[PDB]
RNA sequence: GAAUACUGCCAGCUGGGACUGAGGACUGCGACGUAAGUCAAGGAUGCUGGCAUAAUGGUUAUAUGCCGCCCGUCUUGAAACACGGACCAAGGAGUCUAACGUCUAUGCGAGUGUUUGGGUGUAAAACCCAUACGCGUAAUGAAAGUGAACGUAGGUUGGGGC
RNA sequence: AAAUAUGUAAGAAGUCCUUGUUACUUAAUUGAACGUGGACAUUUGAAUGAAGAGCUUUUAGUGGGCCAUUUUUGGUAAGCA
């Protein structure tokens, strides 16, 4: 379910007599597949306004990928979750190539701190800051130094068989 | 595992052979199996299912009866078929000629339609000569009337008969019976 | 010369003649079926030039299978999957979509997994595990004589024509669905996906409404 | 001890609607009721004679007897495993006709003209029911409609 | 020693078992708890028809 | 007395549904779709790419 | 302007493994062939090898892996820290009768029932039988009593069969 | 003033058009109820299913219950009632 794809879902309220061409409104979710990306509509609906699934109707859902795909970019994500005792908004911060990928680290990152589910979690806004300095995580503002190279030591090799003849090393 | 919406393995309810062993009935059974198999004719079938029933099941009819059902218009040279005893009826005192064919017949019966001009006559002659049942008229008794059916269904103003031995004052003509006794059933 | 070579021959020449019709149906099928999958799309294409949006038709068939034991079930939803005729576990039957049956798999949604079944679905469905009710026998169909024999009146004289009258909900659809056996399906080959199944499709169990994926589930049942 | 009497737990079904008591509009006596009518059990708590038991309320029934006052309404009622036939006088303030029984007749007369205008003109008039059926395509234009919508809220203490 | 008093369990699987049966209505039914001058008029309506569709027939 | 899959077993699947042959002769299942140039609309775009 | 991913379709081709071979003349649906025929088309054949006996197999004892609480009973609940049971043989518990209900079989049937008794006998059998009597063919009423066709033994609605 | 649960209806035992019965009803040749004759066609008037559908006789055991989700009373509570 983790592996994200984004979809813009348009729907409307079905035409009547009274109004015919409904406003036709249009959000941008994250889920694994078309049918949860629909039933998210709905429920976003039918929170924010009085639309149910019963009375309205799906014009349009369609796939956006990524522009560039293969580019380092930084997201800030606001996302308000419901803990164990309120709710809460949040920022954060992700470094990473897509925004499906980073809302794939939002939330892994949400289920390990706060040990909040998908269940519970709306994201409010996934937004690329445009340059530096508008960072303000410092795990993340620590990757954007210049000359960036660090050392990985401690390597540790996975073994093929049950046992070693050699007594490994972890040299890297 | 099913859910079952009927009961399993539950038997027709229907008797496919007579309870008898009569050798002379398992033949007309066996003959009338074969006749409702390779005939398309229903009366070999109703015939035949006839021939499985019980005694109560197999009232008798009366030549009354037989020469009431001969008065119907169009039915005066039809074949009367009774599954079943013919018995006799003095209550009639004139007797159409007539063809009829039973299981049975007594002796009062046998000689009133002999006697009228026509001509008793068993199953198997009543299936050699009208193999379809070609203009057979087939007659059944009163279930009914049966002395034990009265009782059945007994309870407060059912209108149906106790299960009594002795009848009379004193037996069961009292309190539940009538308003100046407690109540009336 | 005991005359069976007439009647031999009138049959041959009289199968001949019905494989022509069958033949001949199943062509005019085929480029139904391509005329009305390339319209969909391109009039979606249309529509987004226009810069309109095409809305589809909404789906008129659903295929629902039982993916739920016999024990422990509330009266209404067992009557309704009485009523539905899946009567064990992995049990399929097609569905024609009205209010009134559509709350009928909103009622029990729990216990089954549906979903809008495509061509190569039905007619794989058909093919392999089609068997036909007949004088209240489970009769594999095997034989476009025995679809005629039973459904010659509706004009289905062919597999493929009952096919047809699947996948567009035809004015005999009652009768030719109800003609259909429940399928008995197998358990999927490669397992149904997901750790536990008894959660909704969308809180990543296996029941409700998958839509379009009912195809995958269904064709690894069978 | 317990208390089973005629009239127990009859203590809201009985009264008269908010600001409705008082004497009984004319219409409910100039209503015409013969056999065979379908009827609405409802008891006016204002009529003390002829009132239905606590149970009948809001059974539907037809009408077996006419008499002067009053009608004879058949009620089927579950006891055990199985329906009995209930027969009850009911004055006619406590009864009235089953709407859903007039729509039926109105549609019988329809169907009827529907049946006979196709006899002459436009065979195959189809008469039966259908239940909602799935919407057809359609293509939804965005010419002066383009779509525009944010997404979910954050939360707000309002309190 | 006390007992459990009362409890309907099981009686509507009980009741179900066997269904529970509509009353089988009829064609022309009983008389019973109609208007008794309405029964009196309609024997001798039912007598008058009877006896013009008979001399009509014959 | 056995029941024989179609979709295997060709000789079944050509006892029923008889243009089988017509469909393999001509490869319909594979069936080449005529090239289109028809693009989608600016607006649609745009709506599809706004945030 | 292409490629690819993803998803989907093919009545596309093909390799490896496993279990099964039910039926037992023919009939059918088919397919390839101008036909004549052929076939993977309403369920396995062909070829080859070894042994022909304790070899396979059965039984039995044992070992090994995994599983397995003591039966009977009362009970919501028994392996129970509830009761009976040390072991074995033999015996050991819904019977017959009077009257009767439903169902079934048989005989005869507006009747039916010989067997109280008589006759007879190859002698507790079998065979034969008069008059009665029981039940039934009439009910209802406390009783005195009275006591069943207006009609093709009625009309209406269904109703098997003809 | 919900949700859940609950009654009834969705036709042939029907509808319409004439004119027949009556001791009931009307001021009345008005109705009421039951009819004769005539018309309505195969979508005989929503969906799904129906495993055969109805009906009858007769008889066994049982008439200590207990558990779980939800609703819920007494009780501080209870593996309580
Ligand atoms: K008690
Ligand atoms: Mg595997
Ligand atoms: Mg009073
Ligand atoms: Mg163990
Ligand atoms: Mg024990
Ligand atoms: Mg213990
Ligand atoms: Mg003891
Ligand atoms: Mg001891
Ligand atoms: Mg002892
Ligand atoms: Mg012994
Ligand atoms: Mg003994
Ligand atoms: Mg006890």
């Amino acid at each position: 379910m983790a592996h994200f794809k984004e979809y813009q879902v348009i729907g409307r309220r079905l035409p009547t007599e009274s109004v015919p061409e409904p406003k036709l409104f249009r959000m941008r979710i994250f889920a694994s597949n078309e049918v949860i990306a629909k039933s998210r509509y709905w429920y976003f609906l039918q929170k924010l306004h009085k639309v149910k699934k019963a009375s309205g109707e799906i014009v349009s859902i369609n796939q956006i990928n990524e522009a560039h795909p293969t580019k380092v970019k930084n997201f800030g994500v606001w996302v308000r979750y419901d803990s164990r005792s309120g709710t809460h908004n949040m920022y954060k911060e992700i470094r990473d190539v897509s925004r499906v990928a980073a809302v794939e680290t939002l939330y892994q990152d949400m289920a390990a701190r706060h040990r909040a589910r998908f269940r519970s979690i709306h994201i409010l806004k996934v937004a690329e800051i445009e340059k530096t300095a508008d960072v303000k995580r410092q795990y993340v503002k620590q990757f954007l130094t210049k000359d960036l190279k660090f050392p990985l030591p401690h390597r540790v090799q996975k073994s093929t068989k049950t046992f070693s003849y050699k007594r490994p090393s972890t040299f890297y | 595992g099913i859910d079952h919406t009927s009961k399993q393995h539950k038997r027709s309810g229907h008797r496919t052979a007579p309870k008898s062993d009569n050798v002379y009935l398992k033949l007309l059974v066996k003959l009338y199996t074969f006749l409702a198999r390779r005939t398309d004719a229903p009366f070999n079938k109703v015939v035949l299912k006839a021939l499985f029933l019980s005694k109560i099941n197999r009232p008798p009819v009366s030549v009354s009866r037989i020469a009431r059902a001969l008065k119907q218009e169009g039915a005066a040279n039809k074949t009367v078929v009774v599954v079943g005893t013919v018995t006799d009826d003095a209550r009639i005192f004139e007797f159409p000629k007539t063809t009829v064919a039973a299981l049975r017949f007594t002796a009062g019966a046998r000689a009133k339609i002999v006697k009228a001009g026509g001509e008793c006559i068993t199953l198997d002659q009543l299936a050699v000569r009208a193999p379809k049942g070609q203009n057979t008229l087939i007659l059944r008794g009163p279930r009914n009337s049966r002395e034990a059916v009265r009782h059945f269904g007994m309870g407060p103003h059912k209108g149906k008969a106790p299960r009594i031995l002795s009848t009379g004052r004193k037996f069961e003509r009292a309190r539940g019976r009538r308003r100046s006794k407690g109540f009336k059933v | 010369a005991e005359q069976v070579a007439a009647e031999r021959a009138a049959r041959k020449a009289a199968n001949k003649e019905k494989r022509a019709i069958i033949l001949e149906r199943n062509a005019a099928y085929q480029k139904e079926y391509e005329t009305a999958e390339r319209n969909i799309i391109q009039a979606k294409r249309d529509a987004k030039a226009a810069g309109s949006y095409y809305v589809e038709a909404q789906h008129k068939l659903v295929f629902v299978v039982r993916i739920k034991g016999i024990n422990k079930i509330p009266p209404k939803p067992r009557k309704v999957l009485q009523l539905l005729r899946l009567t064990r576990i992995n049990s399929g039957t097609f569905v024609k979509v009205t209010k009134a049956t559509l709350e009928l798999l909103k009622l029990i949604e729990p216990y089954v997994a549906y979903g809008y079944p495509s061509y190569s679905t039905i007619r794989q469905l058909v093919y392999k595990r089609g068997f036909g009710k007949i004088n209240k026998q489970r009769v594999p169909l095997s034989d476009n004589a025995i679809i005629e024999a039973n459904l010659g009146k509706y004009g289905i004289l062919s597999i493929d024509d009952l096919i047809h009258e699947i996948i567009t909900v035809g004015p005999h659809f009652k009768q030719a669905n109800n003609f259909l056996w429940p399928f008995k399906l197998s358990n999927p080959s490669g397992g149904w996906g997901v750790p536990r199944k008894f959660k909704h499709f969308i809180q990543g169990g296996s029941f409700g409404n998958r839509e379009e994926f009912i195809n995958k589930l269904v064709k690894s049942m069978n | 001890g317990k208390s089973h009497g005629y009239r127990s737990r009859t203590r809201y079904m009985f009264q008269r609607d908010f600001r409705k008591h008082g004497a009984v509009h004319l219409s409910t006596y100039l209503k015409v009721y013969k056999v065979g009518d379908i009827v609405d059990i409802k008891a006016n708590g204002s009529i003390q004679k002829g009132m239905p038991h606590k149970f009948y309320q809001g059974k539907t029934g037809v009408v077996y007897n006419v008499t002067k006052s009053s009608v004879g309404v058949i009620i089927n009622k579950m006891v055990g495993n199985r329906y009995l036939e209930k027969r009850l006088n009911l004055r006619v303030e406590h009864i009235k006709h089953s709407k859903c029984r007039q729509e039926f007749l109105e549609r019988v007369k329809a169907n009827a003209a529907k049946r006979a205008e196709a006899k002459a003109q436009g065979v195959a008039v189809q008469l039966k029911r259908q239940p909602a059926q799935p919407r057809e395509s359609r293509i939804v234009s965005t010419e002066g409609n383009v779509p525009q919508t944010l997404a979910p809220v954050p939360y707000e203490t309002f309190i | 020693a006390k007992s459990k008093n009362h409890t309907a369990h099981n009686q509507t699987r009980k009741a179900h078992r066997n269904g529970i049966k509509k009353p089988k209505t009829y064609k022309y039914p009983s008389l019973k708890g109609v208007d008794p001058k309405f029964r009196r008029n309609h024997k001798h309506a039912l007598h008058g028809t009877a006896k013009a569709l008979a001399a009509a027939k014959k | 007395v056995l029941k024989k899959n179609p979709l295997k077993n060709k000789q079944v699947l050509l006892r029923l549904n008889p243009y089988a042959k017509v469909f393999a002769a001509e490869k319909l299942g594979s069936k080449k779709a005529e090239k289109t140039g028809t693009k989608p609309a600016a607006v649609f775009t745009e709506t599809l790419k706004h945030d």
